[PDB]
């Protein structure tokens, strides 16, 4: 459901919609190990809309 | 001019990629150029030590140590020549009379 801004490291504030969200999140789900879960877990996002 | 060659190892020498206004590189390169600026203005220096390649201020101190004062807009290369020609004046004969006149 959420959508926010992105500070990215080289400067650019990229205010992206919502699937750039769920982007972070399959990126943070993928690094997990197997049977953990994405609950609970920081994001690393600057703000939400 | 070697602030760079002895800063500590650890520090960046060189304007970092991820960010175009790196405020690090700015005082290093800020620092840089006041260092070589007065190394420059060393070097220049020697030529003020010598009254061959002396100038305005030094040049006139030269001169009142001759006994030689400069002249209402009197440059410094004739300044110069005057005082070298002052130093080696002929003196005591009709030639040298002559010259004088």
């Amino acid at each position: 459901a959420n959508s926010g801004t992105f500070v990215m490291d080289d400067g650019r504030k990229n205010h992206v919609p919502a699937y750039m969200v769920a982007v972070a999140l399959g990126g943070l789900a993928s690094g997990l190990e197997i049977g953990e879960s994405i609950t609970f877990k920081p994001l690393r996002v600057s703000s939400l809309d | 001019a070697n602030f760079l060659k002895n800063l500590h190892p650890l520090l960046r020498r060189d304007r970092n990629k991820k960010d175009n206004q790196d405020p690090n590189f700015a005082l290093i390169d800020a620092l840089n150029e006041e260092m070589n600026q007065v190394e420059k203005d060393a070097i220049e220096s020697k030529l003020q030590s010598s009254l061959k390649t002396s100038t305005s201020e030094y040049l006139d101190k030269f001169g009142d140590w001759f006994g030689v004062y400069r002249k209402t807009d009197e440059k410094d290369d004739v300044y110069r020549a005057r005082i070298i020609k002052y130093l080696l004046l002929k003196r005591g004969t009709n030639n040298a009379i002559i010259d004088a006149i």
